[PDB]
RNA sequence: AAUCCGGUUAAUAUUCCGGAACCAGAAGGUGGAAUACGGCAACGUAAAUGAAGUUGGAGACGUCGGCGGGAGCCCUGGGAAGAGUUCUCUUUUCUUUUUAACAAACCAUUACCCUGACUAGGGUAUGGUGUUUGGAAGAGUUCAGCGCCUCAUGCUGAAUCCGGUGCGCUCUCGACGGCCAAAAUCCAACGGAAGUUUUCACAUCUGGUCGUACUCUCCAAGGUGAACAGCCUCUAGUUGAUAGAACAAUGUAGAUAAGGGAAGAAUGGGCCCACUGUCCCUAUCUACUAUCUA
């Protein structure tokens, strides 16, 4: 578990074959946390703002699973 | 008949003491049959059985 | 300050206590600081229409102690097997039958 | 050397499940630097050659007492929920109210260095002890509601909060005062033989054998009582050891008994005084045994 505050390295971590899949859940704090399972790390990136999640939801690699809120 | 295997498993899902459990007299029959422990989780959350609050400190 | 809602509608359907009943009930027992009748402007007692009765209280008002204040009412009406109070949400309480 | 959580059985969990990490070892690959650094200083960084030979530390250390730090139990206030009490009084009474492993930044009771000639001014390290976050609410716990011939055993809402206290109890760490193991294994230094660098980061893999069920020195609530004496309750666990039935003598035992008070309980006290069924003189009661029935 590693929280990652870089939206670049986070693209950049789905990049690379070391994600395995990508969770979205959503907060009750209206926050949304993109939590991506490696390898050796679980890499948790938290987004406030709702476009900007969603332009990384639209922007994230095909190959990496994304998943809605469990 | 014999409800011992079933009310000290009961006890145990129940996580207090075997002495910590209650049912009317008049149900022995729908008890008999429940086995497992799925068995008792569904009939928990029917109330048939069920323990009793504590009595003071 | 706080707003406290306690709702009505089914005890004033099923006749089981009226709203002035509730509001004489309140009124002559409302302990304000240990007196009946001591609310004051701190505490203000207005029931909007026969159907609810709401508080507003500059101060701490208790739900628990107006829960316990509406389970005198019950018990002397020998209504408690028939309507139990219910937390329908923060600050709001509400009667339930069986 | 290195793992925790939640869930799961008729009987299993740090092993199983779901989720999350850590260790060791192994190669090559990528990128980074490489052809080490700054401060008078203690010391610090992403890396930053080291043969033979030499040295050290840890492992690896006696006992007791007090103090500080923290944690938990217990105690207690407020909030929420539920239940109980009530014409009357009681915002009452009782029950519950969670955050691991590890991963990121934050912080000394102590000692050292610089200025100073102890006091005093600047840094230095351990940060068990915390200042948030991920894990992590998606889990668990408690309420309210619904789903329905049905193994439908799910589904929907919420809350799961703010605190405080310690001649308490337990443990842990730390600054003092005294009273007086070894081996396994690991790290570093000196050293300067040789003429791309790995002790930087990321990706990759795998991790054998055996015990593991079950029955019995450790775990140990509160109150009342001055007290670990004694009781009570809570937690939890039993109602099991052949019984029933009646109550004479006998025997055990516990008591009470007029008047006298060693003629055979008193509080015990200072031969004396007091005391008493030791005795005169035994009487009565209770319980058990005895007795019957199976």
């Amino acid at each position: 578990p590693r929280q990652i505050s870089d939206i670049k390295q986070f693209l950049e971590i789905a990049r690379r074959k070391d994600a395995t899949s990508a969770r979205i859940k959503k907060n009750t704090n209206k926050d949304v946390k993109f939590k991506l399972r490696c390898s050796k790390y679980l890499y948790t990136l938290v987004v406030a703002d709702a476009k900007k999640a969603e332009k990384l939801r639209q922007s994230l690699p095909p190959d990496l699973t994304v998943t809605e809120v469990g | 008949a014999n409800l011992r295997t079933q009310k000290r498993l009961a006890a145990s899902v129940l996580k207090c003491g075997k002495r910590k459990v209650w049912m009317d007299p008049n149900e022995i029959s729908e008890i008999s049959n429940a086995n497992s422990r799925q068995n008792v989780r569904k009939l928990i959350k029917d109330g048939l059985v069920i323990r009793k609050p504590n009595l003071m400190h | 300050s706080n707003k406290y809602i306690i709702d009505a509608t089914a005890a004033v359907n099923d006749k089981i206590f009226d709203v002035a009943a509730f509001e004489k009930y309140l009124i002559d027992r409302i302990k304000v600081d240990g007196k009946t009748g001591n609310l004051g402007s701190s505490v203000v007692v207005s029931r909007e229409g026969s159907s609810k009765i709401a508080v507003i209280a500059h101060i701490d008002f208790s739900g628990r102690y107006l829960k316990y204040l509406t389970k005198k009412f019950l018990k002397k009406h020998s209504l408690r097997d028939w309507l139990r109070v219910v937390s329908t949400k923060k600050g709001v309480y509400e009667l339930r039958y069986y």
